RNA sequence: GUCUACGGCCAUACCACCCUGAACGCGCCCGAUCUCGUCUGAUCUCGGAAGCUAAGCAGGGUCGGGCCUGGUUAGUACUUGGAUGGGAGACCGCCUGGGAAUACCGGGUGCUGUAGGCUU
RNA sequence: ACAGAAACCUCCCGUGGAGCAGAAGGGCAAAAGCUCGCUUGAUCUUGAUUUUCAGUACGAAUACAGACCGUGAAAGCGGG
RNA sequence: GCCGUCGCUGGCAGUCGGCAGAGCGAGAAAGAGAGUGGCGCGGACGCUACGCCGCGACGAGUAGGAGGGCCGCUGCGGUG
RNA sequence: UGGAAUGCGAGUGCCUAGUGGGCCACUUUUGGUAAGCAGAACUGGCGCUGCGGGAUGAACCGAACGCCGGGUUAAGGCGCC
RNA sequence: AGUAGCUGGUUCCCUCCAAAGUUUCCCUCAGGAUAGCUGGCGCUCUCCGCAGUUUUAUCCGGUAAAGCGAAUGAUUAGAGG
RNA sequence: ACGGACCAAGGAGUCUAACACGUGCGCGAGUCGGGGGCUACGAAAGCCGCCGUGGCGCAAUGAAGGUGAAGGCCGGCGGCG
């Protein structure tokens, strides 16, 4: 007998999509070879994401894009988002931007192409980049979810400002006695 | 019935399972509880930091050249360490060529 | 310790390890019976200990090594001073033996000791092992082989090779 | 450089003791085979060698 | 079962020492107390303002917040399986600054000066420390005279 | 050699008794108009300067008590970890490490910071 | 003097052997006790922390911060 | 020796053939580099990449969780 | 000169079942005359666990388990069974 | 098809991980909620950090032992005044 | 300790609703026609767009009346100094 502890052996991780996605396995397939056989650690990156799941993926606006493309330095290369590029009507002008994604939604299409940008896919970035040089690879907001505001402490500890979950909103929901000191206590 | 009343036995069995971990460290530490007399200052002391940014960029500049200035002005065996040497893949590139011309 | 096999006969010389107040402590030397030289520095830690405010840990052996029997083909008389803790005391016992060796009189000490009065080794300490003239002895049981003349017999030879053969025609005979 | 070439060394894996034990229960100075036994150490590797 | 009582087991952890009662010395309250401070806690049964609860007496922390009378602290505490950062307003009577950097504060500027000195001498000075090792040879000189020899003593019941 | 004011550590400084204290100090001391407080100018407060080291205070002494620190007690008592050790038990021995406290015996008896004096 | 075992007056010794509401433990001597003088910090207010703890509530308690105040010559101390 | 699990998030698109040239496992970064001046017609297998291959460690299990079943049953759309 | 030794890849987040009768032993330990009694501390067990030994046995001693061959052992043994 | 914190039952295989009988609250004591213990999904990095360990410094403690010609409490014998 | 004499066949976590998280797909600051209407399998499927009413999301906060999500520099003047 070896005295040793079993229970951390398996590694709770990815090696492919979920996705049953033809398209994204033929890509899947291409970035296995890349991420292999070239030194590349950028290959590496995006091969990893491309087995993520749609919650670790999430969706990179344009005007988050072009506030990381702004930095100084970053003249002439291609974004890189394994995502989706939504659009932000926030934005009032649009650069010209070279950028590759897996999906880009109608209007931010018309916005990136009307400046004078390039909109790739991840096999045209393959050709054009082989190794991921001249990239800037961009992730969207992880915690930009509605799931998050409810994690943490629980909503009745001190400090907490956890979400609860009401199913509806207003005085008579979850406001008397916890909440005030006039009622009980507050924490 | 009567039953049990208390036990800690198998409780430091259980603690140790997923180790008794030491608070998590970070290089900031949270403001939170400290005077508020001398908080209140720290306050305007950072809030009008930006008075006196001028003349940091002078200061930063001239030392900078004073420091650049100085600078400038300022500037086992022997048979085992041989073959160690011949069996550099650098250093012994022609010291082997010559005992290959040697052998031929 | 463990009374095993023959014992042998160690000399070792340990010391308090040297500090500012006393950069040359004294010597001190002992006789140890042990099986191996192992058991034998353990042993004069145990017996130092007793004896001195000293240990392992603030000391330090200056010399162990085996004392060969000097007279190993002359049959001696042995006097062997020691203490025991039986089941309810602790007493002081003389005791003699007739052997070549010194060591092998030590052993016979400790067999006989387990013999005829159930004590383990653990308990024993030999304190002294002198060699004795025959006229100095005191045990009956000694003294009996000093005799010029000696002689006796071998009465009832019991058979040995009890299984070689292990059935056999004629029985055994015990007169030879 | 010990710390290196030793730990580079995965443990060795003896065989059991040929030959036997005396005691594993007890110490050597005991007449078993637990604690340091110095020298002694050389007789007990090449029987598990 | 036991009271939850405050200072329940308390009557020797904060009682005043033999002949060590009375007033308390004044160079107890001059001592300088700064943010980042070691500092050994340990209550004192004189002044029952400020007390620290037992147990974080005998516990050392860190100072980050000092007051009037008094400095916050930053102490570990196990609570069963885990270790909380408790964080104690404890009058400077109950506290003293811990010797236990100093050593390597010491060391620090010895090893910072000896590095410093070792460099401008193209030298190379050991700067870490190590465990003792064992002991090397060394002989033992006899000076002529046989050791002495012991023998165990004989039995007295002196009872 | 030493003192005064203010101290730090808080008997190695305390307690008891005895001896000696140059100079400057600190005192005892002499008064009650004023300030101030008392049954009482004893204390407290105030105004002084005839006398004295008698006392406080300082230094020293005592086969002194205490206190401080060593030795012995003692590798003892106790103790971590070990055994298919002993013993009916009570308990004990051994292995691996740590390791006390009385009685008894010796030695010591304040150090020192800031400022200001005295002491050819 | 009456006056005694014990009344009140005086001197001396006194490390607390008393007292501090109460159970006990701790603490305390130009004080935390006793006696006087003045008072209402036992008031108004937001957060932080500790104890029990799930690191919830209550209760109790600890450092502060802002007002008003008391006291003292003052340093300060006091929000039971 | 064999089976499986886990790990190396290991290797293989280079089956680059007569429009040919067979290698990149070896102690120690980065090119089997490119140039400018001084007769036969031949060469196994592989690669359902959800595939195939290598190396090392490991394997108890109630309650309980999870995975994989070219395990099994009935019916529906397709297909054979 | 990443400032003791040794070993080891770590951090972090969601969702979550069963459990919430335990019992035993060395040592420590309360009540009790004591109990295979009741009640605690520490660690390890049995519960959930087979296997060699203690004839037999939840917990003792050895040792922990994929299906095999060879070798060697532990604790225990070697008159015959 | 009344309710049942209670009794009984609960149907194929292999593979991997693997408990609790403890904390607090409950008209709570054959039950729940709660933390702990488990599993699953991952993700962020890596090929500095951490540790049921020692070492070196540095603090903390009033048990074992000891003491009572040391305080508190209990207690035997004489001796000199 | 309880159930089980034997054989066959039947026999126990389902469906609706709500919620939470995880995963997969579509579109994306939007998204959804589910109700309605138009035009054998077919009660299907297709379509609507001045059918998007409406839900959820895009804004929070307060009991409420209500309010409801960055600044600095340069030059000029007025006031205080
Ligand atoms: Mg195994
Ligand atoms: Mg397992
Ligand atoms: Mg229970
Ligand atoms: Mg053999
Ligand atoms: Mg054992
Ligand atoms: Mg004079
Ligand atoms: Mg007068
Ligand atoms: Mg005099
Ligand atoms: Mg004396
Ligand atoms: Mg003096
Ligand atoms: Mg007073
Ligand atoms: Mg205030
Ligand atoms: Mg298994
Ligand atoms: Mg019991
Ligand atoms: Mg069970
Ligand atoms: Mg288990
Ligand atoms: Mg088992
Ligand atoms: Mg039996
Ligand atoms: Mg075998
Ligand atoms: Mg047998
Ligand atoms: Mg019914
Ligand atoms: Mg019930
Ligand atoms: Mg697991
Ligand atoms: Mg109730
Ligand atoms: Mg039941
Ligand atoms: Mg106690
Ligand atoms: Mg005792
Ligand atoms: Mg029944
Ligand atoms: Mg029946
Ligand atoms: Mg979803
Ligand atoms: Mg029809």
């Amino acid at each position: 007998g070896v005295d040793i502890r079993h229970n951390k052996d398996r590694k709770v991780r990815r090696k492919e999509p979920k996705s049953q996605d033809i398209y994204l396995r033929l890509l899947v397939k291409l970035y296995r070879f890349l991420a292999r056989r070239t030194n590349s650690t950028f290959n590496q990156v995006v091969l990893k994401r491309l087995f993520m799941s749609r919650t670790n993926r999430p969706p990179l606006s344009l005007s988050r894009m072009i506030r990381k493309m702004k930095l100084p330095g970053r003249e002439n290369k291609t974004a890189v988002v394994v995502g989706t590029v939504t659009d932000d009507v926030r934005v009032q002008e649009v650069p010209k931007l070279k950028v590759c994604a897996l999906r880009v939604t109608s209007r931010a299409r018309s916005r990136i192409l009307k400046a004078g940008g390039k909109i790739l896919t991840f096999d045209q970035l393959a050709l054009d980049s082989p190794k991921g040089r001249g990239t800037v690879l961009l992730s969207g907001p992880r915690k930009g979810r509605e799931v998050y505001r409810h994690f943490g402490k629980a909503p009745g500890t001190p400090h907490s400002h956890t979400k609860p979950y009401v199913r509806s909103k207003g005085r008579k929901f979850e406001r008397a006695r916890g909440r005030r000191a006039s009622r009980g206590y507050k924490n | 019935a009567k039953s049990k009343n208390h036990t800690t036995h198998n409780q430091s069995r259980k603690w140790h399972r997923n180790g008794i971990k030491k608070p998590r460290s970070q290089r900031y530490e949270s403001l939170k509880g400290v005077d508020p007399k001398f908080l209140r200052n720290m306050r305007f002391a950072k809030k009008h930091n930006k008075k006196g940014l001028k003349k940091m960029q002078a200061n930063n500049a001239k030392a900078m050249a004073a420091r650049a200035e100085a600078i400038k002005a300022l500037v086992v065996s022997r048979k085992l360490h041989r073959l160690a040497y011949i069996a550099h893949p650098k250093l012994g590139r022609r010291a082997r060529a010559r005992i290959a011309r040697g052998l031929r | 310790m463990k009374a095993s096999g023959t014992l042998r006969e160690y000399k070792v010389v340990g010391r308090c390890l040297p500090t500012p107040k006393c950069r040359t402590p004294p010597l001190y030397r002992m006789r140890i019976f042990a099986p191996n030289h192992v058991v034998a520095k353990s042993r004069f830690w145990y017996f130092v200990s007793q004896l001195k405010k000293m240990k392992k840990s603030s000391g330090e052996i200056v010399y162990c090594g085996q004392v060969f029997e000097k007279s190993p083909l002359r049959v001696k008389n042995f006097g062997i001073w020691l203490r025991y803790d039986s089941r309810s005391g602790t007493h002081n016992m003389y005791r003699e033996y007739r052997d070549l060796t010194t060591a092998g009189a030590v052993t016979q000490c400790y067999r006989d000791m387990g013999a005829r009065h159930r004590a383990r080794a653990h308990s024993i300490q030999i304190m002294k092992v002198e060699e004795i003239a025959a006229s100095k002895c005191r045990r009956p049981a000694v003294k009996q082989f000093h005799d010029s003349k000696i002689k006796f017999p071998l009465p009832h030879r019991v058979l040995r090779r009890q299984h070689k053969p292990r059935f056999t025609t004629k029985r055994p005979n015990t007169f030879f | 450089h010990f710390k290196e070439a030793n730990n580079f060394l995965w443990p060795f894996k003896l065989s059991s003791p040929r030959g036997g034990m005396k005691k594993k229960t007890t110490h050597f100075v005991e007449g078993g085979d637990a604690g340091n036994r110095e020298d002694q150490i050389n007789r007990l590797i090449r029987r598990m060698n | 079962t036991n009271t939850k009582g405050k200072r329940r087991g308390t009557r020797y952890m904060f009682s005043r020492p033999f002949r060590k009662h009375g007033v308390v010395p004044l160079a107890t309250y001059m001592r300088i107390y700064k943010k980042g401070d070691i500092v050994d806690i340990k209550g004192m049964g004189t002044v029952q303002k400020g007390m620290p609860h037992k147990c974080y007496h005998g516990k050392t922390g860190r100072v980050y917040n000092v007051t009037q009378h008094a400095v916050g602290i930053v102490v570990n505490k196990q609570v069963k399986g885990k270790i909380l950062a408790k964080r104690i307003n404890v009058r400077i009577e109950h506290i003293k600054h811990s010797k236990s950097r100093d050593s390597f504060l010491k060391r620090v500027k010895e090893n910072d000066q000896k590095k410093k000195e070792a460099k401008e001498k193209g030298t190379w000075v050991q700067l870490k420390r190590q465990p003792a090792p064992p002991r090397e040879a060394h002989f033992v000189r006899t000076n002529g005279k046989e050791p002495e020899l012991l023998e165990p003593i004989p039995y007295e019941f002196m009872a």
